[PDB]
Parts: structure tokens; sequence; C-alpha cells
């Protein structure tokens, strides 16, 4: 199992819709978590099991996909949302992280 | 909440006992995760300890570190033995499988 | 004649956290008919070679049944650890028996999600061999009393497999019958 993120940097404007794709080798049925990390802080969990939303994060963040490909969608971008995002396999040990995608505002 | 301590420099080949102190959370009743990060690079997995005492380590670092728990002080301890130069990285202590809460973080350098 | 035909074709199968067991005695075993069937995909035998089963006759035998995922079929074996072999069903290190496992992507493959089979996630200590616990009291995660109220640091100690019709081979349901010989 080798999780991969083909892209490494996506830029957009405030209020735009941004999508991120995470691919997985072999097959993980519905086991994947989306982690967010701000510069210089401790990462915080955003979405668990690729479809259910955590409590506290605004509803504008969403996740979808299944089988091989999964996607993370932001509807309205915000000026204070520059960070790095990771996708982690969390079914059974070992848990392999991804490469990470850094978001840039313009 | 959680807290890490024992960060610093150690000569190649040494050992250390990193401490993760937990408050409001019983360490003897939850899955615990130890995750390391290189400076500026992506996250990598290191270790996990189950509530029942079973423990799993990473494939590339198997047989050099040991995780344990103490109920008297409610703490998690990690003892690294036989380190190397690339072993330097920022480690963390987190809770998994319900309501992840990730602690501030310590730095270990050679 | 033995009642084997009943356990291998019964219309209902219990989940893994409340697995049932049966005792069989005073019958003529016929491991042969099950020694050539191609339906079974994992016919492992531990302690006793499978060929010499017919010749020797024992006193008391036990049969247990579960419904488990594709990955955890390997965990039903002595000296193994994991989320299932340690908190739901564990085998003694001196096991002498058989572990038949076959595929059930037709009878138990519910459409739109079953959410009827559940396995035990949270506990406090490991399990002694052949230990069953049907109790489902609320588990606590901190010093704060929980007084039977679900919420923060108060989790239901069960999880529901998600069996569906289009799942991959690794996650499709499997049915396991473990035979133990006294
Ligand atoms: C279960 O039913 C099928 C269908 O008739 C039959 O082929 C099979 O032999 C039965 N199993 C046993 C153990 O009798």
């Amino acid at each position: 199992i080798q999780m991969t993120q083909s892209q490494s940097s996506l830029s957009a404007s405030v209020g735009d819709r941004v999508t991120i794709t995470c691919q997985a080798s072999q097959d993980i049925n519905n086991f994947l978590n989306w982690y967010q990390q701000k510069p210089g802080k401790a990462p915080k969990l955003l979405i668990y099991d690729a479809s259910h939303l955590e409590t506290g994060v605004p509803s504008r963040f969403s996740g979808s996909g299944s089988g091989t490909n999964f996607t993370f969608t932001i509807s309205s971008l915000q000026p204070e949302d520059i960070a790095t995002y990771y996708c982690q396999h969390c079914d059974n040990p070992p848990y392999t992280f991804g490469q990470g995608t850094k978001l840039e505002i313009r | 909440q959680l807290v890490e301590s024992g960060g610093g420099l150690v000569q190649p080949g040494g050992s250390l006992r990193l401490s993760c102190a937990a408050s409001e959370i019983t360490v003897s009743s939850n899955y615990m995760n130890w995750v390391r990060q290189a400076p500026g690079k992506g996250l990598e997995w290191v270790s996990v300890i189950y509530p029942g005492g079973t423990t799993y380590y990473a494939e590339s670092v198997k047989g050099r570190f040991a995780i344990s728990r103490d109920n008297s002080k409610n703490t998690l301890y990690l003892q690294m033995n036989s380190l190397r130069p690339e072993d330097t990285a920022v480690y963390y202590c987190a809770r998994v499988m319900r309501h992840e809460i990730w602690g501030q973080g310590t730095l270990v350098t050679v | 004649l033995c009642p084997f035909g009943e356990v291998f074709n019964a219309t209902r199968f219990a989940s893994v956290y409340a697995w049932n067991r049966k005792r069989i005695s005073n019958c003529v075993a016929d491991y042969s008919v099950l020694y050539n069937s191609a339906s079974f995909s994992t016919f492992k035998c531990y302690g006793v070679s499978p060929t010499k089963l017919n010749d020797l006759c024992f006193t008391n035998v036990y049969a247990d049944s579960f419904v488990i995922r594709g990955d955890e079929v390997r965990q039903i074996a002595p000296g193994q650890t994991g989320k299932i072999a340690d908190y739901n069903y564990k085998l003694p290190d001196d096991f002498t028996g058989c572990v038949i496992a076959w595929n059930s992507n037709n009878l138990d493959s519910k459409v739109g999600g079953n959410y009827n089979y559940l396995y035990r996630l949270f506990r406090k200590s490991n399990l002694k061999p052949f230990e069953r616990d049907i109790s489902t009291e609320i588990y606590q995660a901190g010093s704060t009393p929980c007084n039977g109220v679900e919420g923060f640091n108060c989790y239901f100690p069960l999880q529901s497999y998600g069996f569906q019709p289009t799942n991959g081979v690794g996650y499709q349901p499997y049915r396991v019958v473990v035979l133990s010989f006294e």
C-alpha cells in the first residue's frame, strides 16, 4: 500500500472552490483520514473515514471518493486557510502517510 | 491535553527516555500513537500501543525503540536504543480511534 | 449420523462478539465429504494432520462459528495478535483442531449496507482462551463518571462492519467454523 498525491501545490483566489486528489495503491475500502497542518503548529484531524465530518470544522469542507481515488473539496476559500494537507491510511498497522499538498492564496 | 519533554542533543549511539504526560485522559485505556517528523519533510509513523498492551513499531525502525506506559503518574515513555545520525526529527504523542488530540511536540537532535 | 449438515447450512449465523458453540457426541464423523469440497477456501488444520482424522475417534468435539472480514481470517490461529484475536476470540497456544473458512458473498451480502454484524473494539484487558462476554455496558475513558450517558469520553464498545455487494475481495464477508477436539 503506497498512498500518493500527484499534485504538490495548488493556488486559487478567495471564495474559489478547490479540490485535492489522493490515490491509493491496491484497495482501501473506506479507510482514509484527511489531516491538516498549519505552519509551525500541531496537525489537527479534519475528516475521518473519508465521508464523516468532525465536530468543530465548518461544514464548507467536504470529502468524497472510494476504492482507489479520494477527493477533498473546499467550497469557499478563506484568507486564513494556508496550510498543508495529508491523507493517511488508518485501517490496520502499519499506517502510511502521504506526501502533502501546500495551499497558496493569491 | 498532553505535554512532551526531554528534547535536546545526544551523542550518536546514546539513549533517551521521552515523556508524554497526559491530563484528563487515562493512558491505560486508549490507543496511543507516537509519530515523528523530519525537519521540513512529511510525517512518518513510528509506534502504536494498544489498550491491552500489544505494541507495533514501524518497519524501518524495528528493534531499536521501546514504548511503555506508567499508571502511577499517568505517563507514556519511549526509550530509544542504538540511534544513528538521521534519527534526529520532531516526535509527537497523540490519541487515535476516537477524538484525536495531538500534543505540542519535542525536538531530538544528534 | 452426525449433525454436521446443520451447522454448515444453518440459516442464521451469530456475530463475533457473541459467538455460539455446540457440542457433538455419539456420531460417526465423515470428514471425507468435507475433505474434497471446493467451496472452502481456507482449510487449515493445527496439531493433527487432516488425513488421519478418519481413522481415530475422539470423545467430545466442539464447533464454533463466526462471520469475519477477509483480512482477519489469518488471525484465527495460535500465537497471533490483533483487533479480533485478542478482544473477541482467542485460541489456546496448544490448539489441536481445524479452522474451516469459506466465502459467503451471496447469503450475507446485503444490498445497500447490512450494519447488523458488530465486533468488539474497546476493552480493558486481554482475553483468556475460550472466553465470551456478551455484556455491553458503557465504556469510560477518564476519571469522570459516565453514569450510562453516551458522550465525550464515553463510547459504545462495539463497531458495525459495513458489508456491501460491491466491496473488494479483501473486505467481502467470510464465514468461519472452528472445530476443537478434546
Ligand atoms: C448445504 O446445502 C447444499 C445445497 O443442497 C448442499 O450441496 C450441501 O451438501 C449442504 N451442506 C452440508 C454440510 O450438508
